[PDB]
């Protein structure tokens, strides 16, 4: 429909206010850029004050030359040259680890996947709901847990583990030599690297941000938190998803600001 | 400073510490560079060696002994090659991770550097002040003594959020003690707090509009209470490695932003963790990481053991010229820890090489008041216990103000002669 001028015109009519439904006859004339974008509705072109002249090139070619070429194709002494002269984000979060949340009432632990299906939570109109106990989450009982996980992760980060590149040895440690990249094992040429390097923290924090992304939730690009074979595998419809996202915009935005507290400093 | 950890810059800082303390050793002991050499290599002659103390194995047991300690060299000293240590000759030693020590000895065989003697690290200079400034401080105190009150977090129990003890303390300091300076370290709302960790956080009927984050939880919970401290009481704020309000989760730690915390400008200031400052003449040093609890020593010889542990650790802090000489940093396997920002390790080093008059380092241990090497170490303890019972806080009674020889007359501060540190329950 993007290279058909018809679909373009119908969508423009709908945006402008003209109601077009399936089974409609739309009448369109090309103005003077591709073939589709130049198109407009015939009544729109008709008003002479809009300065929407027909394209001489497109009409003289398509509505004349090709039909005339087909019609005169196999008639003696026809020449095409005479006729032509007379006319003319999925990879980034592959390693992230899920944000685990807890029930204020029933102490149940569960992973979270935005506004999607879940055997453990149900995104309601009034907010998130723990299916095992149906109790509603207050903003704090959510955001405090989230940033608890956040600060545990940053604690793991500044714990500053170190990794030996050389596969045959592969020591993990926190001792740092004054030649940081050189490994501490006798004669090891493996190059020392932090296991929890800053890039992974930034990936985790943007994964967090996606978990509370209203647009990504509407567009449904969010990474699936359950593999097909999981016994805890949950299907909600996109219309319900959009309605729940719009109703829960404020909670999504507060959860977003909580993560931005550590994003803008990341 | 962004939240970035670079291995090479950290290595640079660790080389720098060895270099600087080697120069300090060579200056105070008036030794020449030629008398220092590489301790990791075989040598038939005694040498001076300076380095850090590390385990002989990068994957090392929790516990250490004097037969499994090694010395790492600087970049130019021994090309960063770590040499094991033979401590059998030295009867008395107090070693731990991250320190720096100066050894006399010799490398007999190549794989071991025998310690013949230990060169004790000189204690840093105490600060001085001129006569006129001391007289001005006298006028500021008007003959009266100085009162500084010191408290630490957290301020509410593990299971409830009642701040009656804090309110009683504020009433007391406003009406009876009348202190010139009040000190409060973080964390205020801890994030290893069990209820906030498990999300069991109930509605507050004492808030008209319920909060939404721990920031607004502070604003409605703590800002009311903190606004009752008397304006005549200048109060400082210190964050910690666990305060959820701060957007800094590492040590060294930046200050809080007083505006977003919404405290009046009249009597509150936000300082750094760690930081040093002067109240009149007294030169303070504040740090809020529990060196005392986590710093684990390896001790040989009776005399070192006989001493109080707190004195030993305080003298080690003095010798290392940094508030947290532990490296690698602490871990609570993972929930929390020291969270050392190694590339900024310089920020915790003593301000200009001056040991402070008072050094207050909150610990999860018991409270105490001890003076060592003429510096006032204070641990006012936790204001409220885990159960929620009473704690303790520090009250410092310094009398209103030795002469140093020199063409310019200055005066070494003597706080341990003049200050009375009382550890009163909350």
């Amino acid at each position: 429909g993007k290279n058909m001028p018809a679909v373009q015109v119908a969508l423009r009519m709908r945006k402008a206010g003209r109601v077009v439904k399936a089974g409609s006859v739309i009448t369109f004339v090309i103005t003077k850029l591709s073939v589709a974008e130049r198109a407009h509705a015939l009544n729109e072109v008709m008003i002479k004050s809009n300065n929407l002249i027909p394209d001489p090139q497109y009409y003289l070619e398509k509505q004349i030359f090709a039909p005339v070429e087909r019609l005169l194709e196999r008639i003696d002494s026809f020449n095409v040259v005479r006729l032509s002269e007379a006319l003319g984000d999925v990879e980034r979060f592959k390693d992230t680890v899920t944000l685990e949340l807890s029930c204020p009432s029933c102490d149940k632990r569960f992973p979270f996947g935005g506004i999607v299906s879940s055997n453990y939570y149900r995104v309601s109109y009034n907010g998130l709901q723990c299916k095992h106990c149906e109790q509603l989450f207050t903003p704090l009982q959510l955001t405090s847990q989230i940033e608890h996980s956040i600060r545990a992760h940053i604690s793991l980060y500044y714990a500053g583990w170190l990794q030996c590149d050389d596969s045959t040895c592969g020591i993990v440690t926190r001792q740092v030599s004054v030649f940081g990249k050189r490994c501490l094992n006798d004669g090891c040429t493996g190059v020392m690297r932090y296991k929890y390097s800053d890039k992974q923290l930034y990936n985790q924090l943007l994964y967090f941000d996606s978990l509370f992304d209203c647009e990504k939730n509407k567009k449904q690009e969010l990474k699936p938190i359950y593999l097909p074979d999981d016994l805890d595998y949950p299907q909600l419809t996109e219309s319900s998803i959009k309605a729940l996202t719009e109703q829960n915009r404020e909670l999504m935005e507060t959860g977003r600001s909580v993560v931005q507290k550590y994003l803008n400093d990341c | 400073r962004t939240m970035r950890q670079n291995l090479q810059e950290a290595s640079d800082v660790l080389d720098d510490q060895i270099e600087s303390f080697t120069k300090i050793i060579q200056n105070h002991y008036k030794l020449s560079p030629n008398d220092f050499a590489d301790p990791t290599i075989q040598s038939q002659s005694e040498i001076y060696a300076v380095g850090r103390i590390v385990p002989d194995s990068p994957t090392y047991d929790k516990f250490l002994n004097p037969e499994s300690l090694s010395l790492e060299t600087s970049r130019m000293g021994g090309v960063g090659r770590r040499v094991r240590l033979d401590l059998s000759q030295v009867n008395e030693l107090s070693f731990f991770l991250g320190q720096i020590v100066a050894f006399k000895g010799k490398n007999a065989n190549g794989d071991y550097f025998t310690v013949n003697s230990i060169l004790p690290l000189p204690y840093p200079n105490s600060p001085v002040s001129t006569s006129q400034e001391l007289q001005e401080f006298q006028a500021n105190l008007e003959g009266s003594s100085l009162k500084v009150i010191v408290t630490c977090g957290p301020y509410f129990a593990n299971d409830n959020f009642s701040l009656e003890l804090l309110q009683e303390f504020i009433d007391s300091i406003n009406n009876e003690v009348k202190p010139h300076v009040l000190i409060m370290f973080g964390p205020f709302i801890d994030i290893t707090h069990p209820l906030i960790a498990s999300g069991k956080l109930p509605n507050f009927p004492q808030f008209k509009t319920q909060p939404k984050t721990l920031d607004e939880l502070f604003l409605k919970l703590f800002t009311p209470i903190l606004k009752t401290i008397s304006p005549h009481i200048q109060t400082v704020l210190i964050p910690s490695t666990k305060d959820a309000i701060s957007n800094h989760a590492a040590y060294p730690q930046a200050s809080l932003i007083r505006k977003a915390l919404q405290l009046p400008k009249r009597n509150f200031k936000c300082m750094a963790n760690p930081s040093s400052f002067q109240i009149n003449e007294i030169y303070f040093g504040c740090s809020n990481v529990d060196t005392f609890k986590d710093l684990k020593e390896v001790i040989k010889g009776g005399t070192t053991s006989s001493r109080y542990r707190l004195d030993r650790v305080s003298e080690h802090i003095l010798q290392q010229r940094r508030y947290y000489p532990i490296f690698p940093g602490s871990i609570r396997t993972h929930i929390s820890g020291a969270d050392l920002d190694v590339s900024y390790l310089g920020l915790t080093e003593f301000v200009g090489g001056f040991s402070p008059d008072i050094m207050i380092i909150p610990s999860e241990l018991q409270h105490f008041a001890r003076v060592v090497q003429n510096v006032v170490v204070i641990n006012p303890g936790r204001f409220i216990r885990a159960t929620g019972n009473r704690g303790s806080y520090a009250q410092i009674t310094v009398q209103c103000p030795t002469l140093v020889e020199g063409e310019e007359p200055v005066y070494l501060h003597n706080v341990w002669k003049r200050a009375r540190v009382d550890l009163i329950a909350s």
